[PDB]
């Protein structure tokens, strides 16, 4: 259920085949667990600033 | 903005500050890769020529992070029209690319249904802007953001004067003095998901602000997602 905490996604979650599939933001690619977000470089989209 | 905080450092990164040649703030933008920029179609016929600050919290000053850029296409909605203020979006591609950095950064773009059913129906949203404080202020010149909570779409149209569209979406209190006001127009309204903000909303415009028994109302960007895709391409 992409209803229940998100299924477990970083970010944007589908529902194909009575399943779940997480995907991200351009800028992420996909963690190897398939539910994490990793960002490509520094200063990724939708993350405030720290240096 | 009226009430709310001070955008600490590094905290809106993906505000953009659209400027007259007299290098005076107007409207707000968001930044939403290196080239381009989100803000509102009203705010256009609100100057001849501008340009696009970024990095900037506070006008008064230099302190070496603010960066210009110039307007190389302004890609207004043609639909947009001042008597219904329907189709309130503008996006705009920059001559040279926003370089990343402390308080430089873009917001994430997410995805129409999605966004629908896990970001706008948040408990709340964020806008933020460099202006007025108050109803009958002047231009604030430091950046601010504030938590806007999400209102039932009834209870917004009940409280308008005015025709509220499928592009549009209401944010704010009922009755405590704080919301987005003239000159955070064309602004960023965004909303957090995991510590990621999406952008949600373009500030738009108010009957007033912070008044009684009236919202803020934000363009929905959810509407045209593939409108923006498009007229992020060319
Ligand atoms: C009285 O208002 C001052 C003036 C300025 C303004 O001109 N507002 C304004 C614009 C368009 C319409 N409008 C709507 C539908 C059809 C026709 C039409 O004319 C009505 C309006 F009142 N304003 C403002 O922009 N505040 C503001 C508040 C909250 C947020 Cl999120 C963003 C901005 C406050
Ligand atoms: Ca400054």
């Amino acid at each position: 259920l992409c209803s229940l905490d998100n299924g477990d996604c970083d970010q944007f979650c589908h529902e194909e085949q009575n399943s779940v599939v997480c995907s991200c933001a351009r800028g992420y690619t996909l963690a190897d667990n398939g539910k994490a977000c990793i960002p490509t470089g520094p200063y990724p989209c939708g993350k405030q600033t720290l240096e | 903005i009226v009430g709310g905080q001070e955008c600490k450092d590094g905290e809106c990164p993906w505000q953009a500050l659209l400027i007259n040649e007299e290098n005076e703030g107007f409207c707000g933008g968001t930044i939403l890769s290196e080239f381009y920029i989100l803000t509102a179609a009203h705010c256009l016929y609100q100057a001849k020529r501008f340009k696009v600050r970024v990095g900037d919290r506070n006008t008064e000053q230099e302190e070496g992070g603010e960066a210009v850029h110039e307007v190389e296409v302004v890609i207004k909605h043609n639909r947009f029209t001042k008597e219904t203020y329907d189709f309130d979006i503008a996006v705009l591609r920059l001559k040279t690319p926003i370089t990343f950095r402390m308080n430089v950064a873009p917001a994430c773009l997410p995805e129409r249904d999605w966004a629908e059913s896990t970001l706008m129906t948040q408990k709340t949203g964020i806008v933020s802007g460099f202006g007025r404080t108050h109803e009958k202020g002047r231009q604030s010149t430091r950046l601010k953001m504030l938590e806007v909570p999400y209102v039932d779409r009834n209870s917004c149209k009940l409280s308008s004067s005015f025709i509220i569209t499928q592009n549009m979406f209401c944010a704010g209190y009922d009755t405590k003095q704080e919301d987005a006001c003239q000159g955070d127009s064309g602004g960023p309204h965004v909303t957090r998901f995991k510590d990621t903000y999406f952008v949600t909303g373009i500030v738009s415009w108010g009957e007033g602000c912070a008044r009684k028994g009236k919202y803020g109302i934000y363009t929905k960007v959810t509407a045209f997602l593939k409108w923006i895709d498009r007229s992020m391409k060319t």
